[PDB]
C-alpha cells in the first residue's frame, strides 16, 4: 500500500478483469455390416467334421 | 553530555506560534512529483524543461 504524507490526498489503485472459454463435442459414427458370409464359416471352438 | 550545572542562570524553553495556511473553501488537489532541487517546506514551485521541480523563480532565460 502506498505511503502518503499525511497532508496530501492519496492514490488510486487499479483492477483485473475476466477471460472466457468455450467448447464444442465431436461426433463418432462407427458401423458393421452383417452378410451371410460371415455368419456360416466356421467359429473355432467347434468340432470337426459335423459343425 | 556528562556533567551537570551547579550554577544559577535563566533560560527559555521555546516560543511556540501558529501557522494559518488556508484562508477560503476551494477544493485542495494534491500530486507528488519528483524533485530536481532542494525545497523547503512551503516554498512556491515550478518545474523545469525535464518536468522536475525546481523552486520558483521570475527573471530567468
Amino acid at each position: 500500500a502506498p505511503f502518503v504524507a499525511p497532508n496530501v490526498q492519496g492514490r488510486v489503485i487499479k483492477e483485473s478483469g475476466y477471460n472466457t472459454k468455450t467448447f464444442k463435442p465431436a461426433y463418432v459414427k462407427p458401423k458393421h455390416v452383417i452378410d451371410p458370409n460371415m455368419i456360416i464359416p466356421r467359429q473355432p471352438g467347434e468340432a470337426l467334421g459335423t459343425g | 553530555t556528562s556533567l551537570p550545572n551547579y550554577l544559577a542562570g535563566n533560560g527559555d524553553l521555546g516560543s511556540w506560534e501558529p501557522t494559518q495556511i488556508f484562508a477560503g473553501e476551494a477544493d485542495i488537489v494534491t500530486e507528488g512529483g519528483a524533485a530536481g532541487a532542494d525545497i523547503e517546506i512551503y516554498q512556491v514551485i515550478a518545474k523545469n524543461a525535464a518536468g522536475a521541480m525546481v523552486p520558483h523563480d521570475p527573471t530567468a532565460t
